[PDB]
């Protein structure tokens, strides 16, 4: 997967920059870069291709380029109408395709909210059941982008990690909530579980214990 | 104009397989060639497979393990993507597109997408869901409760609090499919502290499907 980041905003009128970090097999080693957009509940759309070109019908204020084994979509005067994904894609030495894991862009129109988080740990009705769950609960927040990272102690955790996407609450700021899934063994063998949610740089943090 | 229609996704069960198919139109099928390209809920765009023009080459992801075969037919103007042992981390939309060319040479872009189907893995039938009360935590000011409604399928639930007369500081999340193919969701109200012990937090929760409700005290 080549590498964007997780989230980029700007304001109406801004110019902003999606990277799209790969290798010298995909992204630096073909001029066969495309861009795609996709826009809530739509098919995705190709923006540009071939690094820079643009299709026939496709507003100039989108432009591509490359640097090495990065490449780069630009995106000059942001309007409303652009809020989306978008995704880079590339032609890869094994004559596949390659997709980045996407981009979110956001076109700010009220300002910054940080996230409210709220960390519960598995309830005993579900212990008992043999079963485990953190839940990890996350509101407030604008744009509505946000990274959530566990740790069980001290250490990283990709397992048994579901995330959802943020949706727009009744107060047009967003929420998202995250599930850590353990067993039993596994929540009484650690000392700690904190949940880490990252937004526009700041990082919020909550943990609970075991008894 | 040039168009796909995929077809053939809905619920299928684990181990079995499955074949999806996209219908092309508004320009000369046989001369491009075809890509199917998937995206788990509310994941990124993913590679799937692509076949060229003529349907004698054949290019699969490495990470479909050999579990995916695409083919197509140029008389019915129909591309396809074939399964077997189907697993629950399987479960996506499954777009079709075209791979862009011209005097045809392929031109490494995908210029035409469908609005793709849906295909959801799950091994089950009308599964009503657990709810396990989230408890306040020792805190106080503003306090936080709640309900983990998880392991039902099909969607969705529905959630109210003390039969809907608790409405503010009520936050409903959105569900999650989880590794089993059942899914989880969660429900928190905010209130305060002082409120514990002599209010009463109820979760009023009801699965159509499988026509299950539930209401779940939830105290310190
Ligand atoms: C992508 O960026 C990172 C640094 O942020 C670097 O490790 C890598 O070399 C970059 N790729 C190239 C060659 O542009």
């Amino acid at each position: 997967a080549l590498t964007q980041p997780a989230s980029v905003s700007g304001s109406p009128g801004q110019t902003i920059t999606i990277s799209c970090n790969g290798t010298s097999s995909d992204v630096g080693g073909f001029d066969s870069v495309s861009w795609y957009q996709q826009s809530p509940g739509k098919a995705p759309k190709v923006m540009v291709f071939d690094v820079s070109h643009r299709p026939s019908g496709i507003s100039n204020r989108f432009s591509g380029s490359k640097s090495g084994n990065t490449a780069s979509l630009t995106i000059s005067g942001l309007h409303i109408e652009d809020e989306g994904d978008y995704f880079c894609s590339s032609l890869t030495d094994r004559s596949h395709r390659i997709f980045g894991g996407g981009t979110k862009v956001t076109v700010l129109g009220q300002p910054k909210a940080a996230p409210s988080v709220t960390l519960f740990p598995p309830s005993s009705e579900e212990l008992q059941a043999n079963k485990a769950t953190l839940v990890c609960l996350i509101s407030d927040f604008y744009p509505g982008a946000v990274t959530v990272a566990w740790k069980a102690d001290s250490s990283p955790v990709k397992a048994g990690v579901e995330t959802t996407t943020p949706s727009k609450q009744s107060n047009n700021k967003y929420a998202a909530s995250s599930y850590l899934s353990l067993t039993p063994e596994q929540w009484k063998s650690h000392k700690s579980y904190s949940c880490q949610v990252t937004h526009e740089g700041s990082t919020v943090e909550k943990t609970v214990a075991p008894t | 104009q040039e168009q796909l229609v995929e077809s053939g996704g809905g619920v299928v069960q684990p181990g079995g397989s499955l074949r999806l198919s996209c219908l092309a139109s508004g320009f000369t099928f046989h001369k491009y060639g075809m890509h199917w390209v998937r995206q788990a809920p509310g994941k990124g765009l993913e590679w799937v497979a692509l076949i060229s023009d003529d349907g004698m080459r054949k290019y699969h992801s490495d990470s479909m393990w050999g579990r995916v075969t695409i083919s197509r037919d140029n008389s019915k103007n129909t591309l396809y993507l074939q399964f077997s042992s189907l697993k629950v981390e399987d479960t996506a939309m499954f777009f079709c597109a075209r791979e862009a060319g011209g005097p045809y040479y392929n031109y490494h872009y995908m210029d035409v997408w469908g609005k793709g189907t849906t295909v959801t893995v799950s091994s089950a039938s009308t599964k009503g869901p657990s709810v396990f009360p989230l408890a306040p935590s020792s805190k106080g000011g503003t306090a936080a409760l709640g309900c983990l409604v998880k392991d039902y399928f099909p969607e969705p639930v529905t959630v109210s609090w003390n039969s809907g007369a608790l409405t503010s500081g009520v936050h409903t999340f959105p569900a999650v499919l989880q590794s089993s193919g059942l899914y989880s969701l969660s429900s928190v109200v905010t209130v305060p502290s002082s409120s514990l012990g002599t209010q009463t937090y109820i979760c009023n929760v009801n699965h159509k499907p499988s026509n299950t409700k539930v209401d779940k005290r939830v105290e310190p």
